């Protein structure tokens, strides 16, 4: 009947902010910052049990060489690590073929 | 604004494009969030977001 | 850049936008047409016409 998702973000300054108490929190409480409450804000209209997660890669991370396979933070999409995404990615058709983006919350 | 003041833009920009949140392909949660960030879109509540964080 | 040359530019671009070739609700060569774009996108001609003109 529940049902949990896990969340992937990154650690731009300007996106999220090591909240001080980092020895021990969890995801949910370790940060702050304006992906953490658009997330939030996000999760207030849509109701649905989520914790976030930084991209294990830790980064956004290169194609494989000539197999294009996926960098930590697609790959941990399409392959169940996540399930969403909520960064400061740039839209291209060479990610939007291989998944699903919203709309974009910025221009620039 | 991150001190020393030490650094400046120069030029007009590059280019122009979009940030946006994603989802892989086939998992239900997509477009529920996607209704959620039009309803942002159009709230304007992100101006809040990009006051508080700029 | 036309022959009177008279007046400039000042500052960077205010923001963002796009365009897009437009119909009434519904009009069913809109995906034709929607292929048409993506063809013309991507054999450059959005250059080439470009490229004439300025």
């Amino acid at each position: 009947e529940q049902k949990t998702v896990v969340v992937t973000t990154i650690l731009e300054s300007p996106y999220v902010m090591m909240k001080k108490n980092h020895e021990m929190l969890e995801g949910n409480e370790r940060y702050e910052g304006y992906c953490v409450d658009l997330a939030a804000e996000i999760a207030k209209h849509c109701g649905f049990k989520y914790k976030l997660t930084i991209v294990g890669d830790g980064k956004y991370g290169a194609r494989d060489a000539d197999t294009k396979i996926w960098n930590g933070m697609v790959g941990e999409l399409v392959y169940g690590k996540a399930d969403i995404a909520i960064a400061p990615l740039t839209i291209t058709l060479v990610r939007e073929e291989v998944i699903d983006f919203s709309k974009p919350f910025m221009s620039l | 604004q991150r001190k020393p003041c030490d650094t400046m833009k120069v030029g007009g920009n590059l280019d122009s494009k979009g940030y946006g949140i994603a989802t892989p392909k086939g998992s239900s949660l997509g477009t529920p969030v996607n209704l959620a960030v039009l309803k942002l879109s159009e709230q304007g509540v992100l101006d809040k977001l990009k006051n508080k964080w700029w």
